[PDB]
Order: C-alpha cells, then structure tokens, then sequence
C-alpha cells in the first residue's frame, strides 16, 4: 500500500 | 487581490475550465472532477494512484446521487482534504 | 505553484497570521474569526456592515459548541459562501 | 430600514 496513497479516502 | 480573494477567484475559473469544455455548461461529470483535481493535484491528492480513490469522493459528493459534481460539491471536497492536511502535519510536528 | 495549490497554502498561511497572535496557537477565537474574514473581505462577507451577520456564522461553526473556530470550520465557511456567490450570479446573468 | 447585504445569512 506505500506504493499508493490512501489518505483521501481519510475523508471518507 | 487579498490573500483569501485570491484563491476564491481561482478555484472558481480553473473549475470553469474542465466544466464547460468536456462537459455540462454549469455542472461537472464523472470524469471531469477526475480531471480537473489529478491535473494540478496529480502527485498529491489520492487519485491516480488510486482509481478507486476517486470513486469514494464521488460516492461522498454524490450526495444528490446524479453522477454529476456540482462547484457546490467540488468546493467542498478541496476545503474537507487541506484541512485533513494541517492535522496531519502536527503528527510528526 | 498551480493554481489549484496556489490556493490550498493560501488560506492555510493567512489562518496562522490572526490564530497565532491574537489567541490559541492552532484555535481560533470568537473575536480571531472576524479579524481574519474582515480584514480582507471587510467589504464583501456579511461581517462589519452585519455584527449580527458574524454571530450566525460562529452559531453554524460552533459544532461543537467551543466558542472557538478550528481551521476544519473556518475553511468549510470560506468554501460554502464563495460557492453560493457563483448561484446567485448567473441569477442576473 | 433593511439590510443591504445579508447574504453570509444565506448560509445560515
Ligand atoms: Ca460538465
Ligand atoms: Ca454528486
Ligand atoms: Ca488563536
Ligand atoms: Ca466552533
């Protein structure tokens, strides 16, 4: 998952 | 231009930009919000790097549940993540 | 910077000035909200021509009933007026 | 006597 950013979806 | 003036102005053309050109005249689609947030915000907010991450802002914005985004929607979206940010950037001080 | 993120630091910066003197150093106060918005849009935002107009605001900010404005609330008001501006624009076209 | 501008009311 470091390869990819999931921090928007803390909006969610 | 005041410093708040300044970025009122801008999210508000560079908004037209996408909208009114791959789209409706006055309302965003699916694939322009995608658009409009990767071009500038490509390397930062999560969408390209995750296709999916898009769709759980649309899911959060589809709020009338039309497919669409309205600058009613898309502003709030950009105002919720930066906010997000400053709290996030406290974490490691 | 793009002009997308142009705005982003925008606010983000300004909020320090007024939120890191004149009261808490990351929380805003009642009389720190109406500095920051007046100052610069003194002429616009319903604030100075409105006393009255600044206490509903802080009413609708006051989620959790604080008596104090987090950047999380102060942004979502700047980003829900300049967005009702673009509606009642195109109402005289 | 009126408000000339009351729009910020429009949010609330
Ligand atoms: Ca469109
Ligand atoms: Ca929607
Ligand atoms: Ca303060
Ligand atoms: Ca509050």
């Amino acid at each position: 998952t470091r390869t990819k950013i999931d921090w928007n979806k803390i909006l969610s | 231009g005041s410093e708040l003036e300044t970025a009122m102005e801008t999210l508000i053309n560079v908004f037209h930009a996408h909208s009114g050109k791959e789209g409706d005249k006055y309302k965003l689609s699916k694939k322009e919000l995608k658009d409009l947030l990767q071009t500038e915000l490509s390397s930062f907010l999560d969408v390209q790097k995750d296709a999916d991450a898009v769709d759980k802002i649309m899911k959060e914005l589809d709020e009338n549940g039309d497919g669409e985004v309205d600058f009613q929607e898309f502003v709030v979206l950009v105002a919720a993540l930066t906010v997000a940010c400053n709290n996030f950037f406290w974490e490691n001080s």
